[PDB]
RNA sequence: ACGAGGAAUUCCUAGUAAGCGCAAGUCAUCAGCUUGCGUUGAUUACGUCCCUGCCCUUUGUACACACC
């Protein structure tokens, strides 16, 4: 077993294995999730 | 090359900002464009334009859009203004000295709204952003942020130095307070928007989007988590659309009880919210036919602790209200709206009733308005000055007074010019109505009506003023003379398509016509031999000018780009492009070659027309410029827009490992005076009790960041990283591994942070002993063998403990998938 | 379930883990075994569970087991005097 | 006209710096020299990113174990 994405388009399961729900999180951290995504997919 | 500055600002009387009000029909501050403008509204008449120590445009002021003010907020007893501008910055105002003393911004984009603490020496502001914060008046320093809305706050009412309400763009009630810090209570106030609430104690009125306002219940008494503020029931409104301002007036012993609600077209209601005793006599009466159904219809109540009696209205979109009443009789209400117009009114009442259906209009500050787009502009020989827009009324100002001399309404007027001697305007309008008036006498003159059959857009004298031209929409150019009191038309011009802007050579050579075929014709006027046919801009030209002695026009259009054409021949030199919505009006200095592009982007630039540089650029408007013009011998430049602002220029490092050693040491050391503490602690207490050591005091660092020492090395352990640790505490002398040793112990004395830690403190713990072995094993110390019993005893409770947990999961998990695979393999 | 996949996703560090074993702990200790099998879906859940906390029982045993240089210190300073 | 070249600067890590000669004159270059070849042959580092910089990476993603 590995953590892979997450199951649900409500939250985010990071390869370190804890998730976030996309309503669960203040917006700065949505923005910084968002930016660390965008260079994790832009690599 | 010289430079231009501004004067002021003048004609703008009302903008996007709330008004309030000082007593003594009192005083009355509103905002202007980006500085606020003091009255009294019984004169009907400024007594002072408070500003901003800045000039736009000038060798000190910076290149952006400049700050426009959006809220008002007064203090009288201290006589501080709170105002607060449209980036986000937040100034005070004492209103005597007119001086800015604080100067804070912590704010985003713009605020919203201000409020003071009723001297609380406080200001809290809340934004368009999801901010609310607190501030010092002071300190010149935030108290804190207040940030849980989604969108944009909308209205927000404190109290004491405890609780807050707010609500926001979504429609979410909150509540704030300064202890616990964070939001408490949340609701749904309504399914969109939610844009103004009010109270007095115990109840809570909001607005909503479409006539669905509501009542509410305050307890700040109860101690119940869910439901410190609950709701009751709606009512409606007659305007359906979204209130957005509601405020309470009360007094003593009349019951004033009466809240307005602004609507959002032309319409304030107003309502009173009634006493027990009659609460109480009319329970009754609604409870008559005598439970269930009763207890029913009486949830069905807003009805009755409400009493809509009012619904004032204004002659067009209001903006913004405020309040002043007087016992039972009188209720006086100040409302400044769209446009630069306001409108104080009052009502008479007895204390159940109005007796009047409409309200009356006892004020009416009308003098420097514009009442539409002014989008027409003269000026005479540095004598006065002018203004038109589509209200009709045109108005005639002056220079070092700018009153409004003259105004008289015409209808919807979009171009205007002088006579040459000043003292008389010519003006046409959206039909082929042409209007002359006079500055002093009968202001009528006369009016060709039906000039054209369709609109005109430009007109122009002659030099000598006896001819005029026009260009109309209906494809038709035509000459005018006067006569001496009236004019004579006497020269058609059919054209092949529309002009819409014409322009005569001011040393009457010949004149340019537009068309919105995207050309311009070069026509004589002597002999109207169509000189030139000049285009290239593939969007309709729409200014035209010409150069003083009729050699170079500057002709310009909805491309953005301006184009320098010489005469000679309609060549060109340059297709320049600039101001990045469209330009609407260039206009050229009477003697050189430099000329004023003004946009629809609120920004004049002036460029000299041989080397072709915006040799200035000037920000100072709002909106867009629609119109602009110079004066005849003074490099004296007026400019108009749709903000309703008219405006004059004129001449002028440690690594990892020593992080930890220094970090280690000072813990060690605090750790060690709190240990010899305790020791004369045992000396006062639990001893030959006569004196004592007083207490080694906080080492700075630790008590600034308020961590305890061992979590403070703690952090500084956790923040360096695996790859260079094993040199980083390889580094650390002897004496370091021992204090490192005297943390172990202080470290695990707490089982809070010792399990969280756990594998982190034994790879390091045994790296260092394995290390330092050889020292170890020879050190002489009897507490220091002791201690390492108790590292080693504790250190492995801990871990067979978890171990203990580790394994248990293990066999009970695999007991489960082999027995179930016992079932149902 | 819910709490066994989120469980099973924290169980795959070494920081969020013990936290992770001991709520393990607490499901398997209270509740019914025969439940917990019957609960359809959850041998997915559970053996992947299973090697990750045998991995981390091997982690903790080999920690321990260097744990006694602290015994072989003590032994020779007593040996010193 | 001179008693070993000053201020500072440049370059340099093993058959290297440097001394000594000796041939040849190879379609461009060079005889005021150029290129080969032989001889004699050291001192000091061979570490460090602290200074001056320059570069790379910031999913480890590769398949166990271990670390992160």
């Amino acid at each position: 077993y590995n953590v892979g994405k997450a199951e649900k388009d409500g939250e985010i399961r990071l390869k370190n294995g804890v998730a976030m729900s996309k309503e669960e999180l203040t917006r700065e951290d949505k923005n910084r999730l968002r930016r660390a995504l965008k260079r994790k997919r832009s690599k | 090359y010289q430079r231009f500055e501004q004067a002021a600002a003048f004609g703008v009387i009302a903008s996007n900002a709330n008004c309030v009000w000082i007593p003594a029909p009192g005083q009355l501050i509103t905002s202007a464009l980006e500085d606020v403008n003091i009255w009294d509204i019984k004169t009907g008449d400024l007594v002072s334009k408070l500003s901003d120590g800045l000039p736009p445009g000038a060798s000190d002021a910076r290149g952006a859009k400049p700050a426009e003010c959006t809220y008002l907020e007064a203090h009288k007893d201290t006589d501080l203004l709170a105002v607060g501008y449209a980036d986000g910055v937040i100034k005070v105002w004492d209103l005597m000295s007119k001086t800015v003393l604080l100067n804070f911004n912590g704010h985003k984009a713009a605020i919203t709204l201000l409020q003071f603490d009723g001297t609380g020496t406080r200001l809290i502001s809340g934004s368009k952003d999801s901010n609310i914060i607190v501030w010092d008046l002071v300190g010149e320093v935030g108290l804190y942020k207040l940030r849980s809305h989604k969108d944009s706050i909308t209205g927000f009412w404190c109290q004491g130095e405890d609780w807050l309400i707010s609500t926001s763009k979504d429609g979410m009630i909150k509540l704030w307070d300064l202890k616990t810090h964070q939001c408490i209570e949340t609701h749904i106030a309504h399914t969109g928007e939610c844009w103004g609430l009010a109270v007095k104690d115990d109840l809570l009125i909001t607005t909503g989007t479409d006539s669905q306002v509501k009542i509410w219940k305050l307890d700040i008494e109860n101690d119940k988590m869910g439901g410190k503020l609950t709701e009751m029931g709606i009512f409606e409104k007659q305007s359906k659309q979204r209130g957005l301002k509601i405020e309470f007036i009360t007094n003593s012993s009349d019951k004033t009880s009466f809240f307005y609600i602004q609507n959002a077209d032309k319409t304030i209601e107003t309502f009173r919210i009634r006493k027990e005793e009659e609460i109480a006599r009319g329970l009754k009466k609604r409870e008559k036919r005598l439970l269930t159904e009763e207890e029913i219809a009486k949830s069905i109540y807003s009805s009755f602790i409400l009493h809509p009696f009012q619904t004032i209205r204004s002659l067009y979109k209001i903006k913004s209200a405020s309040w002043t009443t007087v016992s039972s009789s009188k209720l006086e209400l100040v409302l400044t709206t769209s446009s630069n117009t306001i409108e104080y009114y009052s009502i008479p009442y007895e204390k159940r009733d109005p007796t009047s259906p409409a309200p009356l209009k006892t004020h009416t500050i009308e003098l420097q308005g514009q009442r539409t787009d002014v989008r027409s502009i003269d000026i005479s020989d540095d004598n006065k000055l002018l203004a038109t827009a589509s209200n009709g009324s045109l108005k005639i100002w002056n220079i070092k007074t700018h009153k409004c001399i003259r105004t008289f309404e015409c209808g919807y007027a979009l171009t205007c010019k002088f006579l040459p001697g000043g003292l008389l305007v010519i003006l046409g309008t959206r039909n082929g109505e042409l209007q002359l008036f006079d500055l002093a006498s009968s202001s009528l003159l006369d009016t060709i009506e039906d000039a054209h059959d369709a609109a005109i857009w430009s007109l122009d004298l002659t030099s000598d003023g006896k001819r005029l031209v026009t260009g109309s929409a209906d494809k038709t150019v035509k000459f005018w003379d006067f006569k001496v009191l009236k004019l004579h038309h006497d020269t058609t011009l059919e054209l092949t398509d529309d002009i819409l802007c014409v322009r005569v050579s001011p040393d009457d050579r010949y004149l340019a016509i537009s068309l919105l075929d995207n050309t311009v014709k070069v026509f004589f006027l002597d002999s109207m031999k169509f000189y030139l046919s000049l285009y290239g801009h593939k969007l309709p030209v729409l200014s035209i000018d010409i150069s003083f002695d009729s050699k170079m026009i500057i002709t310009s259009s909805a491309d953005k780009n301006i184009k320098i054409w010489g005469l000679d021949f309609g060549d060109c030199h340059k297709s320049l492009f600039a101001h990045q919505d469209s330009i609407m009006n260039v206009k050229f200095l009477p003697q050189s070659h430099n000329f004023f592009s003004c946009s629809k982007d609120a920004v004049v630039k002036y460029w000299d027309g041989e080397k072709f540089e915006c040799i200035q650029k000037l920000y100072a408007h709002q909106s867009e410029v629609w119109a602009l013009a110079v004066a005849t011998d003074g490099g004296f430049v007026v400019s108009s827009s749709h903000d309703h602002s008219i405006r004059i220029w004129e001449e002028t490092s440690l690594k990892a490992g020593e992080r930890l050693m220094e970090a280690l040491d000072l813990g060690i050391a605090e750790i060690e005076g709190l240990e010899a503490y305790n020791r004369d602690m045992k000396l006062w207490q639990r001893k030959k009790l006569g004196e004592a050591p007083i207490k080694p005091q906080g080492n700075a660092v630790l008590i600034a960041v308020n961590k305890t020492p061992e979590q403070y090395i703690m952090d500084t352990l956790l923040r360096i990283r695996m790859s260079q640790l094993e040199d980083a505490l390889m580094v650390m002398p002897f004496s370091y591994v021992l204090k490192f040793l005297k943390f172990i112990d202080t470290v695990m004395q707490n089982k809070t942070l010792l399990h969280s830690h756990l594998p982190l403190i034994c790879k390091n713990l045994f790296f260092i002993i394995k290390f330092n072995h050889k020292e170890l094993v020879s050190q002489k110390n009897e507490e220091l063998k002791l201690q390492i019993n108790r590292v080693k005893t504790e250190l492995r409770s801990a871990l067979k403990s978890t171990e203990d947990d580790l394994g248990f999961n293990v066999q009970g998990l695999k007991f489960v998938k082999q027995q179930w695979n016992l079932r149902h393999n | 379930i819910l709490l066994m996949k989120r469980c099973r996703d924290w169980n795959t560090n070494a920081k969020t883990h013990t936290i992770a074993q001991r709520t393990i702990r607490c499901i398997l200790m209270h509740h019914n075994i025969a439940k917990l099998s019957e609960i359809p879906g959850m041998v997915k859940i559970v053996d992947a569970i299973i090697p990750y906390t045998q991995r981390h029982f091997t982690r903790v045993d080999n920690l321990v087991e260097q744990s006694y240089i602290l015994d072989y210190a003590l032994v020779e300073m007593d040996k010193l005097f």
